[PDB]
C-alpha cells in the first residue's frame, strides 16, 4: 500500500522530464528547421538564378 | 536591343526585387517563428515549398 | 484524481502536479502567442483532465470564476491553474458513476430490449437537456454503432462498456505523471 513517498508515485517525474525533453528538441528542432530554411534558401537562390 | 534585352532587364529587375521581397518573408518566418508549434510549422513549410 | 485523505506534503505535492498538468495542457492548446487559450477549448482542457462539467455549469462557474473583470478574449495560465486546481481538489465537476450511464440508457430504453432506436437516441440528444449539433450527433451515432452506416439500432450495453474501457485507458494517460512533482530547494 506503500504508493505515494518512495515507491509508486514518481511519475509526474516522468512526464514532466517527457516534456522538458519535447520542449528541449522542440527548440533544437526548431533552429535546425531555420537552417533548413536557410539551406533551402540557398539552394533557392542557386537554382533560380541557373535557370 | 530596342525591346528583347530591355524586356529581359525589366524582367531581371522585377525578379531581383521578388527575391528581395522573399528573402526578407523567410527571415520575417525565422523571427515571427515564436509559434514553435512543430505540426503547423512542418504544413506551412511545405505549403511554402 | 485528487485524494484529500492524503498527507500535507501529498495535499502539495498533488495541487503542483494539477498546476503542471494545467500549464502542459494550456501549452499544448496555445495557437499563437504563448500564455493564452480560447475559452472553447477550456471544457476541452478539462476533458483532457477528465473533469466532466456541465455547458452550464462551464459556463455560470467556470468562466465566471476564471476570466478577468474586463472581458479578456481569450483566458491565461494565471487564472487556468488555480481553478481547476481547487476543482480536482474538491472533485467539483467530476462525472457520475458508470451505473449513473447504464440507468440514464436503460431510462431513454423504457421498453428495456437492450438497445435504442437511432432516431429516439438523437430525439433525446436534440431535445432534451443539453442539445448536440447535427455533426455531433451523427459521430455519436456512427461510434455508438461501431461506424455502422446502415444500423438502425445501438446496443446500449456494448456502448458503456467501449466507453468505460477508453475512459479508464484515458484516465491512466492523464494521471501518468499526477505524483512526482517535489518541493524544489
Amino acid at each position: 500500500a506503500r504508493i505515494k513517498d518512495e515507491q509508486k508515485v514518481v511519475t509526474f517525474n516522468k512526464k514532466k522530464l517527457i516534456t522538458y525533453w519535447r520542449k528541449i528538441m522542440r527548440i533544437a528542432k526548431t533552429e535546425q528547421l531555420k537552417n533548413e530554411i536557410d539551406i533551402y534558401s540557398q539552394n533557392n537562390q542557386r537554382e533560380l538564378d541557373s535557370k | 536591343e530596342r525591346r528583347r534585352r530591355e524586356r529581359y532587364a525589366e524582367i531581371q529587375q522585377e525578379a531581383i526585387a521578388s527575391g528581395k521581397k522573399n528573402a526578407a518573408l523567410e527571415m520575417k518566418w525565422a523571427e515571427l517563428k515564436e509559434l514553435d508549434e512543430c505540426e503547423e510549422l512542418n504544413r506551412e513549410m511545405q505549403d511554402q515549398q | 484524481m485528487y485524494d484529500p485523505n492524503t498527507s500535507q506534503t501529498e495535499k502539495q505535492k498533488q495541487e503542483e502536479f494539477l498546476k503542471l498538468k494545467i500549464q502542459e495542457a494550456f501549452n499544448l492548446f496555445v495557437k499563437d502567442k504563448k500564455g493564452i487559450v480560447d475559452k472553447r477549448e477550456i471544457p476541452y482542457i478539462m476533458r483532457y483532465l477528465g473533469q466532466f462539467p456541465s455547458e452550464a455549469q462551464v459556463r455560470d462557474a467556470i468562466l465566471p470564476e476564471i476570466e478577468e473583470d474586463e472581458p479578456s478574449e481569450f483566458i491565461k495560465y494565471s487564472k487556468f491553474e488555480p481553478y481547476m486546481l481547487k476543482v480536482l481538489k474538491e472533485r467539483e465537476y467530476e462525472p457520475d458513476d458508470p451505473e449513473a450511464l447504464l440507468a440514464a440508457f436503460k431510462l431513454l430504453d423504457q421498453e428495456g430490449k437492450g438497445y435504442i432506436e437511432i432516431d429516439m437516441m438523437k430525439t433525446f440528444l436534440e431535445k432534451q437537456g443539453i442539445e448536440f449539433r447535427e455533426q455531433e450527433t451523427k459521430s455519436f451515432i456512427e461510434f455508438a454503432t461501431n461506424k455502422d452506416p446502415n444500423a438502425t439500432v445501438i446496443y446500449y450495453e456494448d456502448y458503456i462498456s467501449r466507453l468505460q474501457a477508453f475512459t479508464d485507458k484515458h484516465i491512466e494517460s492523464v494521471m501518468k505523471g499526477y505524483n512526482n512533482f517535489q518541493v524544489k530547494k
